[PDB]
């Protein structure tokens, strides 16, 4: 199903394992996924986290308290978490229900909130941001989209 | 899909 992702939700997802591989980590958990959503920063995801007051430095911060780093960077292929599976899961129904045909980088942020129970999750909320208000974020701007 | 980077 990534050959239904769009070109920059595709770099979301690459650059996710980044992510993980630059913090010393052996999954990619969706808290990696959450990175990589603002790391990227272009797309309807980054723009809804933005429009939040959700920083890059706020997320790198709260994974750092939460997760923290091993000791050395994997090479190699690192195997999603069993959440950030379920995350890429729920991105497929997401794009459908809102008249998608291609999975964009706001699917990935609402298959993120809809599993709404992993790392990403926790830290959202940590940083003020509750799962509804960054669903309905996103509902909005893609309303101004319509325009 | 769905395992890996992009598998």
């Amino acid at each position: 199903m990534f050959e239904r992702f769009t070109d920059r939700a595709r770099r979301v997802v690459v650059l996710a394992q980044e992510e993980a591989r630059m913090l010393n980590h052996n999954y990619i958990g969706t808290e990696h996924i959450l990175l990589g959503l603002i790391h990227e920063g272009e797309g309807v995801a980054a723009k809804s986290l933005e429009s939040l007051g959700i920083s890059l430095e706020g997320v790198r911060s709260q994974v750092e308290e939460i997760i923290g780093q091993g000791q050395q960077a994997p090479s190699g292929h690192i195997p999603f978490t069993p959440r950030a599976k379920k995350v890429l899961e729920l991105s497929l129904r997401e794009a459908l229900q809102l008249g998608h045909n291609y999975i964009g980088t706001e699917h990935i942020l609402l298959g993120l909130i809809r599993e709404g129970e992993g790392v990403a999750a926790q830290v959202l909320v940590k940083l003020g941001a509750e799962l509804t208000r960054v669903r309905q974020q996103v509902i909005q701007l893609l309303s101004g989209y319509l325009e | 899909w769905l395992a890996f980077v992009l598998v």
